[PDB]
This record gives C-alpha cells, structure tokens and sequence, in this order.
C-alpha cells in the first residue's frame, strides 16, 4: 500500500430528485412591477 | 437646510477629499470566489493518551487544504473554585508540527499562555479562557470538554492553508506531549490528587475541499508560502533578595527575520505565574485573611496587572555589542510596546519588544534578522526583592525598584522569537527555504 | 541604534524587502464621492402599544437609506435586575418590504441571537446600555431606548438601498410590538398594575449625494448583494431522566446560506437560553433561602456555564449523509464563534458556519440548500437529572447531564443567514431569487 | 461529507462562485522598503515641575517620526481610589510646531475624551494602566507612567513625519504640566504636603530608511493628509428647578470636519462629566452614612448612568438651519458612537459624526466649516431637581431631570477634528490652509 | 394621535391649489374655569411644512 | 377646537400652493403634539389622573 | 402485567400496562450503493 | 470508512435486530455463545 | 376612495338591509354567526 500519507476523497454523485429549489421565483420568471412611492399623482380623472 | 446645505458648502479644502472622486462608499463591488466546502474531521491519535505520555497523530489527507486544528480534552476537576488556571493549556505541554520527516514548528504550553496573554483581546481571550479553564467557580468533580486551538502558521488565516494535496509524497504529523502535572486536575501544588482521572483527547482537523479548476491548480503548480515560525530555548535568572539589583547579559541564539521577541519570568512549580505572590486580593491563596499564604497562588487569578509584583526593572537589546535602542524600563515592554504594536493588554510579568509595525498581522512589517548578527543579547536588570509579601502596606505602598520577597521564585527565563521562513512545495514534496 | 538591524541584511530578505511593491510610511488616500448624512424621524402608521402592530413608510428625503434605529420610551415597573433587554423584547419583529415583496424578516429572539454571536464586549455592552437598565435603576425610572436594526444594509453603507432609484416602490417596515415585556408591564406572567404604554418612533439616517452620483444612481441599473434571515420555530422534547433523547429537526431553507445558528429557550422568559439554578446569577434570589429556580434573576439571564445548557451533541446531515462527525454542544457554543467570529457567545446559543468569515460582507463560502433535497439538524439532549437547587451537583456533575429545570427550554429557534441579490431595474426593485 | 455541498451548486451561485476572481486559500504578500524602528530620549529644555512649561526639540536622529510617548514618574499623595488618570491630566497642554508654524494643539481633557470616546476594550484599559493606579495601590506608592501622544503621525506609520524632508524647519513639542493633579498634589482642593515633583522624559520613535527611499524622501516634495484638533472653552448654566435651559453655542471651527464631540465638566475635578450622587461610582463613601456628594470616589469617576448628565437634547444648525432633527442626549452618548465607532462612550461624553469612519484615517464624510459662516450647537438641558443624596430619587426618576449636583458641570468643551494638507518641500513645510 | 406623539400627513392631491389648512382637536377639560390657556395650540407643539 | 395654520399660502389665495405643478413631489406636514398641556392632562407639573 | 390470568388471557387489541416503557422507536433500512475502485482510489458512486 | 468517506455504520441494536431477523437455527445459538453467558455462569466468571 | 376620489360608502342599517334582502338562509345565518352571539351566550362572553 502506497499510502504513507493518503489521497483525498473521490467525488461522488449527489443528484437532486426532490424539489428543494421550489418556492424560488427569480426576476426572470417574474420581474418586479411598480407600486406607489411618495410622489403621488392627483385624482386626474374626476368623472363627468 | 440639513445635509443638502452641507453638500453646497463645498470649497477649496475639498479638492483633496471629494474633488475628482475616485471611490464611493455606497456601491461596494464584491469578488466572486472559488467554490469550496469546509469539513472538520476527527483524527486518530496514535499512542496511549495520559498524564506524562507522548502521543501523535498523522493527518489523513482526506481534503485538499488544512487550516484550523483544535485539540479537545475531557477533564474532571481534582479541586474546587480557583484551584485551576488554564488546565487544558498546561496539559498541552507541547505540539510539534512535522512536514515530511522534518520539523517546521514546535509550540509550548508556556508559549500558548504568552500568545493568549498578549495577542488576543478581552472578547476572544475570555472565550479562550472558557475553552481552557473553569470560569464559573466550578467545584471538585465537574467534568468539562476543553478546546485548545493550535496557532500554527496555517490556521491564523486561510491564505496560509497547508495544501496536503500538493504534498502527495509525504505525511504531516503532530506530536503531543501531555504534562504529567496539571494543577487542580492531577496535582495540587506538588501533591498528587488521588483518584484523578486520565484525560481523554481528540484532535479535530479542519479540511477544505476544492472544486475541479482550483484543486487541479493546487495539485500541479508549485507553491511558495511565507510562513511564521517560533524559536525557543530556556534559561535561568539571577533575582536577588537584597542589597543589589542584579543584571544578566543573556546571549540569544535566534536565526531568521524576526518580527518580535517576547519573554516571561516563570516559577516552574506552577503554570502561568509571572509575578510575585502577595497577601493582597487575587495575589495568593487565602489573600486578605489570616490564612493567607504567599507561597501558593490563588491559581484561578494567577494573572494580574500589578507591576510591583514583577521583577524586571529595565531591559535592553544589543546587537554585535551595540545598543539596538536605549535602555527602557520594564513597564515599557509590558504596556507601551503591546499598545504600540498589538492594541491589547499584556498582563504583568509578560514583556514584548517588536521589530514589526503590526506583529499580530500576517504581512511582513519590519524584521531584525538574527542570522546576520553574532552577539545579540538581552540585558535584564532586576528589581530588588525586599518587600515583605505578607504586608500590603509595602506591597501596595513602595517604590518602583523593589518587589516582593516571594518574587525570587521566578527563576526560569523564557525568551521567544517569532520569525519568517518560506515553505516551498515542489513535485509533491515540501520543505523550508532557509535552514537554521 | 536601529542602523544595526539594517546592516543585518541578507539573502533571507529577498522575500521581504528586495524589489519592493509598497511602502508603509507614506499612505495614499483616495478621494471619495461627496455625501452628507441626516437623521430624521419617520411617519409611523398604527397605534403604538403592547401587542399592537405599527408600520413605517420610508420618506424620500434622501438618495440612499442606511441606518434605521427604532426608539422607545419605557418606564420600569419592577426593581433592579427584573429586566433583560426590554427594548429588544418589545420589538417582537420587523419585516422589510419593497413593492409588496418581502425582503427580510427579523424577530426579537433573532436580535438576541445576533448579539449573542456577532456583537462583542464593547458594542455588546453599549447595545445593552441602549436596550436595558444597566445602572441598578429602581422602580419608576424612565429611560429612552434604541434598537438599531440589522438588515443587510444596516451598519453597511455599501449596500444602502437606492431610494432615488426606487421611485416606483413603497419601502416599508412592519413592526410587531410584544404583548408582554418583562419588568415593564409583566413580571413573569403577572401583569404590573399601572404600567405605562410605550412611546415609539423609528429614526432613519439618510445619505445625500452630490450632482453626479445622484444621476449615476437614478439612471443606471444596479446589482446589490444582500443578506436575508430564514426562520420557523419548533418544539423540542427535552429528557427528564434515564435517557438522552434525540430529535431529528427537518431543515426548511432555500438560498446560498452562510451559517446555521440556533438556541433553546423558555418562551415565558425572553432571552433565557439556559436552565435556572441556585448558583450566583442563575436564578432569582440565588444563594439565599429565598432562592427559586422557577424564575430567573432576569438582569443576569445570560450566563456562560454550559452545564445549564440543554444541548448534548449535534450534527448537520445532508440527504441522509452526515456532513461532519457528531460534536458535543460546547463545540457550537464556544469553538465556531472563535473560528468564525472572534468573540464570546453566551451559553445556550449555538453556531455552525459554512463561511470562513460570516461576520463580514464579502461571501466566503456558502451552503446552497436549493440543491439539497433533505437537510436535517440532529440534536441529542443532556439528561435533566441535576437538582437545580443544590450547588453541589450543579457545579460538580458530569458533562452529559443538566438541571431538572432545563426541561422548560422547549422551544427551538433555528436560523439560517443567507445571501440573495436585490436588483434595481428602471426604477423598480426586487429579489433576483425570491 | 463536505463534497455534498461542493457539488450542490446551481443558479443562485453564479454571483458567488461563477468565473472566480479570487481565492481565499493562497495569499500573496507585498514586499516593503527595509526600515528599522528605534526609541530614543530627547533632550528636555526647562524646569520640570507642576505648573511649569517645558519644551523639547526632536533631534534629527532618523528619517521619519512615528509614535511619541511622554514618560512620568509619580508618587501618589492620597490613599486608594483617590486618583483618575493622573498622568494625562498632568500632561496639560501639548503643542506641535514645525518651523515656527503651529500644526496641532491638544489638551488633557481631549486625551480624556479620546480615551473615553475612540479607544475600546483592552486598548483603553491598558491606556489606563499606563496612566493611573489600577490595582488598589496605597499612599506612598511610586509608579511609572506613559502618556502616548495622539497627533496625526502618532497613530499610524502611514503618516510618519519626514524630518529628512524638513532639514530647515525644526520640529518642537511644547508642554505645560498641570499645576494641580488629583490625588498627587491635592485631595480635592486641599494641598498634599510633601508631594514630589514629577520626573519627565519625552521619548520619540524614529524610522531609519533604506538608501533608495531615504534619498527620494529627502529630494521629492511631499503632501500628507494631516488631521487637526480645533478647540476653545465654553461656559454653560444648567438650572436647578422649574426650568430647562437652551443654549446656542456658536461653533467657531473652520476646516473639513470629521465629527464634533463635547462634554460637560466640573472644573474642580479632572475627568468628571456627570453629577455626583450617593450611589456606587458617583460619590466618595457612596452608600454609607459618611457618603459625601461634594467629591467623587475618584478612582471610579467615569460612569454610564446618563441621568446624571445635564444634556437632554441637542441639534446642530448650519447657517441657522437645522442640520438634523433634535435628538435626546442618549442619542449622542449611546447611538452615534455605536454606529460610527463601535465602542462604549461614558455618560456625559457626546458625539455626532459627519463621517462613516471617524475613528479611521481615510476620509469618509466631512462638514466643511470653511464655507459655513454661522453654525451653532443647540443644547437643551435637564432640570437638576433630584436630591443627589437619595438613591430612591437618583435611581428612580424621569428622563428630563438629574441630580442637583449636576449644576457643577459648568464648563462646556466642544471639540472638532478636521482635515488639512501638510505641505513639505525642499526642507521646508507647514500647513496648507489657515482660517 | 395623543400627548407627546408625532404624526404627519401628506396632502391628499384632490385639488389643484391649496389655500388654508385647519387642524381640529377634541379635548376633555381636566379642571374648572380658568385652568386652561390656549390648550389647542399648546397641544400643537409644532408644525413643519 | 380649531387651530388654523398660518403658513405663506394659508392666509391669502394669491399664494395658494400649486400642487398640480408639483407632480414629482410629496407635500407633507409634521405635527408634534405636546406631552404636557395645561388643564387637560397636567395642572402645572402634576398629572391629571 | 402482574396477573398471568390477564397477561395470557386477552384480546388482540390489548397488551400490558408495562408496554409504556417501550419509549424509543428504531427504524432501519437496508439498501444498495455502488462501490467504485479505480487506479488506487475508491468511493461510493451515489451520495443521498 | 474508506479514504475519509463513510461506507457504512452499524449500532448494537442493529446487530441484535439483524440476529433477531436473518440468522436461523443453531447459528443464532452459536452467535449467543460468542456474545453471551450461556451456561449459568456466576459472578466473577471470565470469558472471551 | 381611490386616489382621494370617493367610489362608494356603506352605512349601518344598510348592512342589515343587504343581509335582510339578498343573503339567503345558510349564508345569511352564517353571516349572523360572524356578527352576533347566536348561542344564548351570557354576560362576559368574548367573541371574534
């Protein structure tokens, strides 16, 4: 046995088969949309 | 009004501050890093673990890089409140770091006590204490797991991580010497504590796993690490009881660009005692009562800040017979130098002189290379030990140049040098660039 | 003199001084964008009081927003030592919201956990000074308290929210005030007659920029690397005797995560993470005949004696595979804070990091739970067999047992501190991965 | 093991581990210009004693100057607990001069404020160790003290003062030593017979440079980012009953300012910024029948109970306009040093910063008072109605009141730290701006 | 709304121009005749526009 | 009670605030309410229960 | 539990009062994995 | 463990469950002979 | 209101008119359940 010191652990396969990325909604699937801020516009259309 | 006005108040003095802006504080750009995972793995300790025994462990090359390493001890108290003082630290008598059959560094329990005593600060120094001692006035029979981190060159920053993957052809080992006499656990002063249990020890090593691109780089490319080493030999002091202030001219045998020199005056009977014992609070067992005895410390308070219990009046370093700086008083090396160079507090009896602007830092900042110096000496002038340690009227009420009669017990001189060397790694094998 | 060590020059210096890059004695300082900071009161929606909810609508007085400090006025109804961070307990939680999307959510216990881990002795005491009664004050004393918030941009000017470039969003803070706060309107579970309702204001520090930077921030898109806190509470089963119970906690987290931290608390006593015992500072009246181990000496609620801590051991398991070998509880209380923060953590609070320096803002290693199907935290508890009223056992027993009073620490608070990105696009803001 | 996380990466990692730029596990260090540090004594000109003035010139024994430490040897004239930083109150007035041009000027009260405000943890504890008796010492004890100076070139090598570049402009340090020291010469205002005069020595730390860089320093012009302290004393008049004062103290400062800090002191005692009261740490003999609230338990003069302070609220005005909204005294004592320093500011010491990092050296926000004609600090005071001798009222009252002994805090000290630019060329130098 | 509280309002943008603004308070008298003096504005400690 | 405000646009229409022309700003008023108001919740310094 | 007449004489749906002592639940699964060895290194193919 | 990687892990209780299930006849009896005191041995008896 | 412009207003005695006119048996009763004490509750009873 050549192991006077050792060699590091071999990479093994750890796949994703359940849904741990669930509930993660990115800016690409849905982008942000506007809501009011501090500056407000007047009641522009008062009806007839 | 407000900050808007402050912005308008722009003038000639601002061209050196805000004119032609180069940076802002409110748009920080962070760097993307190499993917890695940290895993802390238990190592196997070769040998029988116990008081007075020597054991060792070989680090299994499970990961690619090594950084921190923590020695875990399971101890039980052999005494009550205040009978211990860093029992985990005095047990870790020494640790030898070996890479490929050759020594890189070796630390001693007394060094760990010095490193703690002058470099880390109240916040983590107390946690360090929490990890090394009983700090809640625990009684005989209490069992506690202690963590003594090692302070080798590769664990004070990831940038100096030890790349085992690049050292493919040989082992890295740690040799541990476990003290035979541990105050408050196996011994109480010179008296053995009957029924004391043997320590259990485990050494935890923290591994880093690298991703494909960087793991390859580490395996194939050569490396040059600029690393720290400790140098140490012990000596003996000449501490008078009366009529004179003794001097010693102690010849130094250090050999690399050195960042600093630190020294202790120890009482080898106990651990960590660098000051005299006295019948004042925290300065001896039973202090303040008729039962007070100034031959034995109230161990849990062994460290103090009262300079009148210290023995060093002044010190100078000479190189090849010439003064390196003009003679300084003992308080300079105890308080002014760590103030200037570290930013913490050094307890009485522990002294440091730096050659470095930032000796607690990793990047070189000024060194004295004792490899090009023949006659390098540390000149030490002692205080006369004429005060009656049992009379607070004098212990807390006398002049600078005298100390307690119990001060003559600080007979061991411990001078440490911290220096640079270079650890080179080529074709799966490592080694130091400079010998001696 | 010093010339002697310059003469002492040799080959070994080629790595230190030969062909230098830098000099230590002539620093070149960089010129910075002109800014000024204001601190103004905000508009606080809702009725202020115990158990009530209120909110803050962030004004657009400035260009960037950075430090938010919540100000309270409280009157103490008890004697000295009957309180423990009452300003922090009062602020039961805060949600930060940009355009309807939650950016972060903090809880009173999280603030306590953060202070327990990442604050240090001076800033931790100054924190205590602005959140608690620290000078032996007596009944009837009035004191103004401050609870600085710790969102990703708080105390972090580099991530200040670009309000100038959020002209299409509400930026809001939703606060929940506690229904019971120890020592000011309840003593334990008993109401204090005549207790006063608190007075509240949220103070916000605005950064004002010069002409050119305001243009840069308003027109350009931005990518902000931000922090979040993930949380859900759960019950534990703390063992009584003859057993060391285990519990498998299912972790429910979704982002590159820098660390997992947790504590065990008695929900009836805010900040109590350890068992009560008849030893100094460990319970009300400790050391005297009037000592009781049912009620803490509240001002000394935090301790460092891990024998009063419930956790025996823990490990993190990912997809059924152990991530590291089992550690005893003191590992997470004393070592990871040493390695990862550099400070002292009181007993009862535990930390395990994935990051080399989680206290910093520069990412240094993360665990991406979004690619881990089944992560769990395995907990083993200490047997609660020590009689809490007998110092002979409390200060003198084995590492695997704790006090009988530890069975009251039935709530687990598991936190994950993670990273996310806040994107600013055409004046609109929200998360890159929500 | 950890490989379970290494492989487990996805879309949320592209901004963390995608196309890596840095590695945490391979550092490269920058090589520097070979130098040596040496600490030597200067020749002291003048008679050393209490109330005497002393000067020293920094001899050209090196290329750059960094730290300066003033050494005292004192004998305590009182019993334990009668002193409060004797070394720095003795160091009454420190003036830095280059070529006849004043560069900076510090007072003993600033040293106390700096230690109280910007030093932290073990740094300030050791500072006290270098300046006071901290181990219950008795009358007659001798101790050696070190008062480091905190000028612009004292706190970091990066601004070391290049004497090699000033061969024509002498650099001198002027000292005044206080006529009174609490616990050494006087117990309160009562003289201590037989008190010893101090021994003093000024030590200066020199940097020796390598030949190539030494040459460049001597020949090239230089500019340094230099910090200054601005000060003048003020007076206040805090009321005892039914009223609260409001002052508008004009801020006579004139350069880019990092922060303003201030305190309220009792001129009789050194370092006292709070009321005396019959509670621990605020009264000699506190809690006993002989408790006297005329003088403190001096060894514990500093306290943290802000209701012993006189400042209820404050705002700064620039041009007669509010700079920020009025905040309570606890904001300036607790909240501002928390955000800007991260330390513990004792009661009675107050800070408002203009900078993100006032404790740092890199400029990070200033108020340039050179372009502001009128500025004032508005101070609203507490009513000093509490009977200082009754803990029931001292420890159990409202926000807006303090102890009747608080009215002794009649001296108002407002400090400003600012930037200037130090110009050195052809062996001559001085400040850049003068206003 | 209450004693020692700070409240604010933005003007609801219903109209084109704003002229007067009148603040109403409803108070309960704590004493008999002659015990008050301008309590409505005493209460309105300040207004910042 | 009624407390009219007396700002620059409150007492005469010729100075009416043209909100219609300020569509990029909010206009807001901060109202600070005194903690102690004589005769309704304090009589001198004494609180009215 | 102390009376054989009941312990040995009852219905499917009942057991002894002493059964409440069986407080710990241990569920074990036996599964496959693949152990790969190549050029001196070894490890499991799948981690999950 | 092989190369730092866990391959399997067994508990004392699993060893008994395995015996309780998969061994049969006199193998379970010989097993007990290896693991227990099966001949009414008395206090002080020493066995491999 | 929307933008300061009033869209609608409801009154007490309208809710009773709507409930008494458009809501039918189960949905009118369930509405009562949400707004009244329908179980002969005594003084001191608390409901949401």
């Amino acid at each position: 046995g050549t192991t006077t010191g050792g060699k590091g652990e071999i990479q093994q396969i750890a796949s994703v088969n359940h849904n741990p990325d669930a509930l993660v909604l990115n800016y690409d699937d849905r982008p942000p949309e506007a809501t009011p801020n501090g500056a407000i516009l007047a009641s522009t259309q008062y009806g007839k | 009004a407000g900050g808007l006005s402050q912005l308008v108040a722009y003038g000639a003095q601002d061209v050196y501050l805000t004119g032609n802006p180069q940076i802002t504080f409110f748009k920080t750009v962070y760097r993307r890093y190499t993917n890695f995972a940290i895993e802390s793995i238990q190592q196997t300790i070769n040998g029988s673990v116990g008081f007075g025994n020597k054991v060792s462990t070989q680090i299994s090359r499970n990961g690619d890089l090594i950084t921190d390493i923590v020695v875990e001890f399971v101890l039980t108290k052999g005494g009550n409140g205040g009978t211990t003082y860093y029992p985990a630290e005095e047990l870790l008598q020494d640790v030898e770091l070996e890479i490929g059959g050759q020594r890189i560094d070796k630390h001693y329990n007394d060094w760990f006590r010095t490193y703690d005593a002058l470099f880390r600060m109240n916040d983590d120094r107390y946690n360090y204490r929490r990890m090394t001692d009983w700090v809640n006035n625990e009684l005989v029979g209490a069992q506690k797991r202690f963590y003594v981190p090692l302070i080798f060159f590769f664990n004070q920053t990831p940038g100096l991580a030890l790349p085992l993957i690049a050292l493919q052809y040989h082992e890295v080992k740690l040799y541990f010497t476990l003290a035979s006499q541990v105050q408050g656990v196996n011994y109480n002063g010179s008296s053995a504590i009957a029924g004391a249990a043997q320590p259990t020890m485990s050494v935890w090593v923290d591994y880093i796993f690298l991703d494909t691109q960087e793991r390859t780089r580490f395996a194939q490319l050569p490396h040059e690490y600029l690393i720290e080493q400790l140098q140490f030999t012990g000596s003996e002091t000449a501490t008078p009881s009366a009529t004179t202030q003794a001097s010693q001219n102690i010849r130094l045998n250090f050999n690399h660009p050195t960042k600093y020199l630190a020294w202790n005056f120890n009482n080898p009977t106990n651990y960590g005692q660098y000051t005299a014992l006295a019948n004042i609070p925290g300065a001896c067992s039973g202090a303040g009562t008729a039962a007070a005895t100034v031959t034995t410390p109230d161990y849990g308070n062994t460290g103090t800040y009262n300079e009148q219990l210290a023995v060093l009046d002044s010190a100078k370093i000479q190189l090849n017979g010439q003064d390196r700086f003009a003679t300084r008083k003992g308080s300079y090396f105890n308080k002014v130098q760590p103030y200037q160079s570290i930013g913490g507090v050094t307890p009485a009896g522990v002294y440091l002189y730096s050659f470095a602007l930032k000796p607690a830092g990793r990047q070189p900042s000024g060194t004295c290379n004792f490899s090009r110096i023949d006659n390098a000496t540390l000149s030490l002038t002692y205080k006369t030990c004429s005060i009656d340690a049992t009379s607070p009227a004098a212990v807390l009420g006398n002049t600078e140049t005298v100390t307690a009669n119990t001060a003559t017990l600080l007979t061991a001189l411990n001078i440490y040098a911290k220096n640079y060397n270079v650890l080179r790694i080529m074709s799966g094998m490592g080694g130091l660039a400079y010998a001696n």
